[PDB]
């Protein structure tokens, strides 16, 4: 399953002039766009090598998209304040993420478009794409007006048509990135904690995609319950990394075993300190 | 309406002394998205210090991925920093060779 | 390539 996704931030700041509004697009997980209103040249750009076969309209088109909606989340942000009784003192925060997950099939799997102010639910486009919900009563007013309105069917439309055609197009573009798969580079470090016990770290570094399988194991059986883990990080250079760790006693090291599994592989690999 | 950020610091290689490496500190689950982050070599601010573009998670909360070249010595020791309205005072993780 | 925008809340 693939997806291209939007999102959007707007963030007030009284005293200083109009909220800057950053949107950044993802093709699955890789960030390929960003629009930054503070930018020195407020411009859409690619934040990737793979987006060089558009013209400069595109990326003309998309920055006048960008500048419109800055407009419209300074006006949502303006209105909040009356919605919900706030002072034109603090600084407010105004987000939206939609996009379009697409099928096997070539096809809408899903489409959504949320929005949050202050960092909560506001207002969301249901899976039917056919109405919303609203998180509290100033989001009603909201819904209320948008049903009036008939916005819902221009954002389905857009869900299912032009979302559907940028993902396609922009994946297969992106093709040998996006679709690659780097294998983990992955290695085991043994560090002492005391005299009977001791840490075994399993790294696996440089992989992508980012979703991974590293498994302690005692003796062939599955330890996914001592271990510890990080959550997997950025490399930076477009790569992940990620360790999962579990404490044994020392000098029965050679007793665990650490399964690495990823899609760059094409069977476990199996690394043990030794 | 206040997230806490959650800090992870580590090199992109495994560190060799005195091989060039990159020093990431990589900062999630805050709000509002405001924040000011920095990192230290021996205590002291390192100012060449790179941002990657702030966005958020499915949950509506920032992260960010600070960044750094540097090369690891046997003594040269590294921090990150961070401020956020979410603590009354900044939170600083050190960089372990080990993790 | 992005929607056009939402109507205002």
């Amino acid at each position: 399953s693939h997806s291209l996704r939007y999102f959007y931030t707007a963030v007030s700041r009284p005293g200083l002039g109009e909220p800057r509004f950053i949107a950044v697009g993802y093709v699955d997980d890789t960030q390929f766009t960003r629009f930054d209103s503070d930018a020195p040249n407020p411009r859409d750009e690619p934040r990737v090598p793979w987006m060089e076969q558009e013209g400069p309209e595109y990326w003309d088109r998309n920055t006048r998209i960008y500048k419109d909606t800055a407009q419209i989340f300074r006006a949502n942000l303006n209105t909040a304040l009356g919605y919900y009784n706030q002072s034109e003192a603090g600084s407010h925060t105004f987000q939206e993420m939609y996009g379009c997950y697409v099928g096997p099939d070539g096809r809408l799997l899903l489409g959504f478009m949320q929005f949050a102010y202050d960092g909560r639910d506001y207002i969301a486009l249901n899976e039917d794409l056919r109405s919303w919900t609203a998180a509290d009563t100033a989001a009603q007013i909201t819904k209320r007006k948008w049903e009036a309105a008939g916005e819902a069917e221009r954002q389905r439309n857009y869900l299912e048509g032009r979302c559907v055609e940028g993902l396609r197009r922009y994946l297969e573009n992106g093709k040998d990135t996006l679709l690659r798969a780097d294998p983990p580079k992955a290695h085991v470090t043994h560090h002492p904690i005391s005299d009977r016990e001791v840490t075994l770290r399993c790294w696996a570094l440089g992989f992508y995609p980012e979703e991974i399988s590293l498994t302690w194991q005692h003796e062939g059986e599955d330890q996914t319950q001592d271990m510890e883990l990080v959550e997997t990080r950025p490399s930076g250079d477009g790569t992940f990394q990620k360790w999962a760790a579990l404490v044994v006693p020392s000098g029965e090291e050679q007793r665990y075993t650490c399964r690495v599994q990823h899609e760059g592989l094409q069977e476990p690999l199996t690394l043990r300190w030794e | 309406i206040q997230k806490t950020p959650q800090i992870q610091v580590y090199s992109r290689h495994p560190p060799e002394n005195g091989k060039p490496n990159i020093l990431n500190c990589y900062v999630t689950q805050f709000h509002p998205p405001h924040i000011e982050i920095q990192m230290l070599k021996n205590g002291k601010k390192i100012p060449k210090v790179e941002m990657s573009d702030m966005s958020f998670s499915k949950d509506w909360s920032f992260y960010i991925l600070a960044h750094t070249e540097f090369t690891p010595t046997e003594t040269d020791t590294y921090a990150c920093r961070v401020k956020h309205d979410s603590m009354a005072e900044p939170k600083t993780v050190y960089w372990d060779r080990d993790m | 390539i992005p929607a056009y925008g939402v109507l205002t809340i």
